[PDB]
């Protein structure tokens, strides 16, 4: 459906904020290696800081557009019995009439 | 009887979202309907003091009389085969029993709420003898036709005597039916009352109304001077 | 018993953040007026009776 | 469990309470020296019959920040510290890292079961998330649906027969009784119902009594003809084949719920 | 790398008086 | 409703990112202990940043929330099985 696959995408961000949680404590983490004295886990550190603000800006690009969707869904598909009974009790009757 | 009414207009486009709003709020389908108004003046040839046999001044008003009509003589040939509901405005020897119907003026009062009207009402059965028409009853009672107008829409109803009226208005001549409402839909929200607190009330309603419409389509009240049917 | 909101508990540790950095602040910047001055009391002071407290 | 860490609340405070308490009162008397008394406002009233104004030592002594500064001690101490300030942001952020994670998985199962009960066909109302069935229940989290578990109110229709005694009658007809979300909404749909067309019996037998039909249990009535009876009964599944009449009270079921249908 | 229709009056008057 | 999300959003998403930095660059320069605990106050704000996300995202989703004749034959045949006339 439709708000089965965008809610699935506002999922999909959610995890997205999960792995800017991941990159968060790569660049804290290895951020702390770099100052304790070492400079081998320079590249790692700079991949995963870019990383971080990529996943970031990704999810603002892909949240703000979803928010745009918000927008330009009100009135179209978003909102700003007893025939069924009857027929169960038709389809039941016949049921009963025609084992 | 007086009606408390409050009028509208939408365009061509808004139609489907607002028979879908409405539909929404009061939880019924729109009904398909129309009516033929025929309106009768004084005759111009005949001259009568307007006064009364109490020596008291007599103001002139215009006589509308009203009826129903199937569609079967409003769908064409280029109708045909389609549902008959809502869309289809999207696309464009004795007498009947007539509606004999006499208009007043509407109240006065500045800041008013609602558009409260006197209207005289008394149903036309039938007719016999030589001049059976109703034109020549017309003609007898001394009123001659002046214009008509038929007017086709849908209505509603929803909760102590409301009625709203979405419906587009044409005029019935011989050189051609001219569209009044050219562009949109005219709607209308009116209560017909046979007491003070049931007026209140009813004016109660009417601003409730308008108060839940609020921000979608804004129901205003007309001027006096467009509802005065008197001769002048 | 319970505790209440959190944004006045938030708040009122802000504040008390707050005032920590301000005296921080003009306690660094007034480190070298405070090293030069020696704060002791006057004959006019009851120690006869108090001792521990002047300590304190 | 929780009222050991309002005592932690209480001993934590109430140190840096007593910390700053006497760090005002340290700051004050040790402003008394150089004071006009705007100082001495801050003191309490066994401190201003203490210190005096115009007391103390005013004297000045050589500086002794910058010799102090021009040494290298306490780079180590900072370096110290911030270094403590790393690991413990760097705990902090991985425990939150766990929380948020485990709040994602199981928020996002619910969304995947929500999914199922929300399109155009499936109904849904409002913190929570409310339904109407025929009263109003509350949908919560698999999912289910907790009504005002619940008891399975299906009445049923039973056909006697008065045979040559001419006196009582006998059991000779009962009409079978058959049993994730849309099934519940089903299900809840037919106990109103059933309850709703029961309701609507018993305001009949009160205008049904002088015609035999007699209301005598508040979920039983009973007819009477002169040479059958029938009972009708609103009943579980923990109260109470040769018989004939089995088909006569089902049709006879389906035909009430028909009549209820046509009220409607 | 990042940035940061008509008239209801004139109706109603031609429904009561006529004139367009 | 959805410009207070445009402005309220971005607002965290700068404070996030902007105090991050400000964070890392406070990381590396009693005046320690004060560090220490802005340090720590930056990242509880951070984590308090992330949760305000979560929850604005779950209001998006809560917002993306809010024949005749065989009836006449049919019971023909019910209501002569019925009386058994």
């Amino acid at each position: 459906p439709y708000i089965q696959e965008r809610l699935k995408s506002l999922n999909d961000i959610e995890t997205q904020l999960c792995s800017m949680l991941q990159e968060a404590s790569q660049v804290t983490f290895i951020f702390g290696e770099l100052k304790r004295g070492n400079e081998s886990v320079k590249p790692q550190f700079e991949n995963h800081v870019k990383q971080f603000y990529e996943r970031l800006d990704k999810s603002t690009t892909q949240l703000r557009k979803e928010i745009q969707l918000l927008d330009e869904n009100v009135g179209t598909r978003l909102l700003p019995q007893d025939t069924e009974k009857m027929e169960e009790q038709l389809d039941l009757l016949s049921a009963i009439l025609d084992p | 009887v007086q009606q408390l009414s409050l009028f509208g207009s939408i365009g061509d486009d808004g139609y489907d979202l607002l028979i879908s709003t409405l539909t929404t709020i009061s939880g019924n389908p729109p009904l398909l309907y129309n009516s033929l108004c025929t309106v009768w003046k004084p005759n111009p040839s005949y001259d009568v003091e307007n006064v009364n046999s109490r020596n008291q001044l007599v103001e002139p008003n215009r006589i509308k009389l009203s009826k129903e009509v199937p569609f079967s003589y409003l769908i064409d040939e280029t109708m045909m085969d389609k549902p008959l509901n809502f869309r289809i405005l999207k696309s464009f020897e004795s007498c009947s029993p007539w509606s004999l119907q006499i208009s007043d003026i509407p109240a006065a009062g500045n800041n008013r709420s609602v558009s409260m009207q006197t209207i005289a009402e008394t149903i036309i059965l039938s007719s016999a003898g030589k001049n059976s028409s109703v034109s020549s009853l017309m003609n007898g009672l001394g009123y001659v036709f002046e214009f008509q107008y038929l007017t086709i829409g849908v209505k509603f109803f929803m909760k102590h005597g409301l009625i709203l009226e979405l419906q587009k208005i044409w005029q019935i001549e011989e050189a051609g039916n001219s569209q009044i409402t050219s562009g949109g839909f005219l709607l209308k929200a009116y209560i017909n009352v046979s007491d003070i607190d049931r007026i209140n009330y009813t004016e109660t309603a009417l601003m409730n109304l308008k108060k839940e419409l609020q921000g979608y389509i804004e129901l205003s009240v007309p001027d006096r001077q467009s509802m005065d049917s008197r001769v002048a | 018993a319970e505790l209440p909101q959190w944004y006045t508990l938030q708040s009122q540790l802000n504040v008390t953040l707050s005032q920590l950095v301000s005296v921080t602040s003009t306690l660094q910047h007034f480190q070298e007026t405070l090293d030069s001055t020696v704060v002791y009391p006057l004959p006019k002071f009851p120690t006869t009776s108090h001792e521990s407290l002047v300590t304190t | 469990q929780f009222v050991k860490r309002r005592r932690d609340m209480l001993e934590h405070i109430n140190l840096a309470m007593n910390e700053s308490s006497l760090a005002l009162e340290f700051v004050s008397l040790l402003l008394s020296s150089v004071k006009e008394s705007t100082g001495m406002s801050s003191m309490s009233p066994f401190l201003r019959k203490v210190v005096k104004p115009s007391s103390l030592n005013s004297d000045k002594i050589p500086y002794v920040a910058p010799t102090k500064k021009e040494y290298i001690e306490l780079d180590i101490l900072n370096k110290g510290w911030k270094l403590q300030s790393l690991n413990e942001s760097k705990d902090l952020l991985r425990a939150s890292f766990n929380k948020l994670s485990s709040i994602l998985q199981n928020e996002h199962d619910y969304w995947n079961k929500i999914m199922q009960s929300i399109s155009n066909k499936d109904v849904i109302f409002k913190k929570l998330l409310a339904i109407k069935y025929g009263d109003r229940g509350i949908a919560n989290i698999n999912l289910d649906l907790i009504p005002h578990h619940s008891v399975k109110k299906f009445l049923r229709v039973r056909i006697f027969t008065k045979i040559e005694s001419e006196d009582d009658y006998i059991l000779s007809g009962e009409s079978v009784m058959d049993r994730d979300i849309r099934k519940q909404i089903q299900l809840l749909k037919k106990i109103i119902f059933e309850k709703e067309l029961m309701y609507q019996i018993k305001k009949e037998c009160a205008l049904l009594i002088s015609y035999g039909v007699s209301i005598e249990n508040e979920n039983k009535v009973i007819i009477e003809l002169p040479n059958e009876k029938f009972e009708i009964e609103l009943l579980s599944l923990d109260d109470d084949l040769p018989k004939i009449n089995d088909k006569r009270a089902n049709l006879m079921l389906v035909m009430l719920r028909l009549l209820l249908v046509v009220i409607f | 790398k990042h940035d940061f229709p008509f008239n209801v009056d004139d109706v109603l008057k031609f429904t009561f008086t006529g004139e367009k | 409703s959805n410009q207070a999300l445009y402005e309220k959003l971005e607002q965290t998403r700068t404070i996030l990112s902007v105090k991050l930095a400000e964070l890392i660059n406070m990381t590396t320069i009693a005046v320690a202990t004060t560090s220490v605990m802005m340090v720590n106050n930056q990242t509880m704000q951070l984590i308090k940043n992330v949760q305000d996300l979560l929850i604005l995202t779950r209001s998006i989703k809560e917002k993306w929330l809010l024949d005749e004749k065989q009836i006449e034959e049919l019971l023909d045949n019910c209501i002569e099985t019925f009386v058994a006339e």
